[PDB]
């Protein structure tokens, strides 16, 4: 029932937390609704869309191949690595690593990919190259999820993340094939059930990437729209709340539900 | 019934068939193929941006293949975690498993993965442990003081720590 900004104010009051949100038209890039859009939030695993954007940019340039096999070792394995731990003996291709990082939030996969683009500094340089002067990655998995209050490391803003996603998915920067691949990985996200997908009406398109961190941090970036076609980018981040995971998920789903209910209002 | 759990993980054994694994885990919790090849991967409760989980590997793709690998995250808690930075600094590559546990504390670790690549021989057995300081472990979120210690043939090959003391 409540309007999106009303729902956000209710959520902040109920969580004692801070929400950041942008709703952006995909075609035009116009900002339609905004809240705390210029405040920093930990990206958590949502950074992995940018990471695989950087990988695909290397593919387009002939400097990388999705079929290239990467072999790795126990030293490379960190927590939250279900796919990369399974494939320890045989390795994974670059494309398999991006699928695991995006669809399953596989943390070691993301670290292996980060090495290919010059680490957190290399990824931040890519962001600057595409005209994002705000978003920054500073640490590797799993430290980047620490979400210490006031820490600028490993943060974005809802405005910068929305613009960057639009750039990666629709601008001329990535090839048509690369844009389709990055979007496909997001369509195939497996860990986003409790968020916008839980309130998405029948017949709508969704492609998304989620993140979870310490100190209540939680987030989602998404493209969604009616008639099975993407229409808008929605970014929702939460930080600084002691609430449970169930509560955090329910609140993000509720903000998504308000955006959906008031889609044309 | 329920989701994948520590108790189910402990009841599943090396040398079991795929059907035995499924019957214990609960088939609705499990998947194979795709990203998991011929292994069986079973979800527990939500945790962080994924789930607690187990992954069981098999000697081959054959119907009668046996479990030769067990891996888990966040299904098992350390019994008495007492690791510190100082204790971690005392651990050395080349230590036996017994020496390592005596250094980090006997209740500090859980088994992340254990694999017998020459099953039924123990030759080349690999073991990966996660070890925790007093409040480092979490079954639902992120660790706050942990180490990864890994072994081949019962001898420590490497160690890494995060957030100790």
């Amino acid at each position: 029932s409540p309007q999106p900004l009303e729902q956000i104010k209710l959520s902040e009051s109920q969580l004692s937390g801070r929400v950041g949100m942008i709703e952006m038209d995909l075609a035009s890039g116009r900002t339609l609704t905004a809240w705390r859009a210029d405040e920093r939030f930990p990206m958590m695993s949502t950074f992995k869309v940018v990471l695989c954007g950087a990988v695909l940019a290397r593919v387009d340039a002939g400097d990388e191949q999705l079929e290239r096999k990467i072999h790795y070792r126990q030293q490379d394995l960190v927590d939250y690595s279900p796919v990369s731990e399974k494939h320890l003996a045989d390795g994974m291709t670059v494309g398999e690593l991006c699928a695991a990082a995006i669809t399953m939030s596989d943390n070691s996969a993301a670290n292996l990919l980060l090495a290919t683009v010059g680490g957190p500094a290399g990824l931040t340089a890519f962001l600057r190259q595409i005209g994002d002067n705000v978003t920054r990655l500073d640490r590797w998995e799993t430290e980047l999820n620490e979400a210490l209050p006031g820490d600028a490391r490993d943060t974005t803003t809802p405005a910068s993340m929305a613009a960057t996603l639009r750039k990666l998915l629709t601008s001329q920067r990535l090839s048509a094939r690369s844009q389709r691949q990055l979007l496909q990985w997001m369509v195939d996200d497996r860990v986003a059930g409790p968020l916008i997908r839980s309130v998405l009406p029948a017949g709508w398109f969704i492609a998304d990437k989620t993140g979870a961190g310490e100190r209540g941090a939680r987030g989602i970036v998404a493209l969604l729209g009616p008639n099975n076609k993407a229409e808008r980018i929605v970014v929702i981040y939460l930080r600084d709340t002691p609430a449970s995971m169930a509560e955090r998920n329910q609140q993000i789903a509720g903000i998504g539900a308000a955006l959906i209910e008031h889609w044309q209002r | 019934a329920g989701v994948m759990t520590g108790a189910k993980f402990t009841q599943i054994q090396f040398g079991m068939t795929r059907q035995q694994v499924l019957d214990i885990a609960g088939a609705e919790n499990c998947e194979t193929g795709g990203s998991f090849g011929d292994s069986i991967h079973c979800r527990g409760h939500a945790a962080g941006d994924y789930y607690a989980y187990a992954t069981f590997g098999f000697t081959s793709a054959a119907a009668d293949a046996k479990v030769d690998s067990k891996s888990q995250e966040k299904l098992l808690a350390p019994s008495a975690p007492t690791l510190t930075l100082a204790k971690f600094n005392q651990v050395t590559v080349g230590m036996t498993r017994a020496q390592v546990l005596a250094t980090v504390g006997q209740g500090s670790c859980t088994t992340w993965s254990e694999y017998y690549p020459a099953y039924p021989s123990t030759a080349g057995v690999t073991l990966s442990l996660s070890c925790f300081d007093v409040d480092g472990y979490s079954s639902t979120g992120f660790y706050r003081g942990s180490a990864h210690l890994w072994f081949t043939d019962g001898v420590l090959q490497g160690k890494r720590q995060w957030d100790l003391v």
